[PDB]
């Protein structure tokens, strides 16, 4: 999507992988704020927001 | 003909079937903890 019309997808109900996110080494950028993606593979959340 | 819109969804599940009178069903519904 444009930026000025982003894409909002709400991720439920399913196991969250982030070690295959962070293992990747396709992405420039994948800085995180007040979470450290080490400790993501294991925590558990609501609802994740795309 | 049981709704006309659905607006904000959080939650979807799909499973397997649950079903003179010939059947018994009981169930039992309850809100414990969320
Ligand atoms: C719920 O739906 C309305 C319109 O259908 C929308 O304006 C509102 O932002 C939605 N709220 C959430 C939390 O999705």
């Amino acid at each position: 999507a444009s930026v000025y019309a982003w894409n909002r997808k709400r991720i439920s109900n399913c196991v969250a992988d982030y070690s295959v996110l962070y293992n990747s080494a396709s992405f420039s950028t994948f800085k995180c704020y007040g979470v450290s993606p080490t400790k993501l593979n294991d925590l558990c959340f609501t609802n994740v927001y795309a | 003909r049981v709704y006309s819109s659905a607006n904000n969804c959080t939650f979807e599940y799909v499973s397997q079937p649950f079903l003179n009178f010939k059947n018994l069903r009981e169930f039992v519904f309850k809100n414990i903890d969320g």
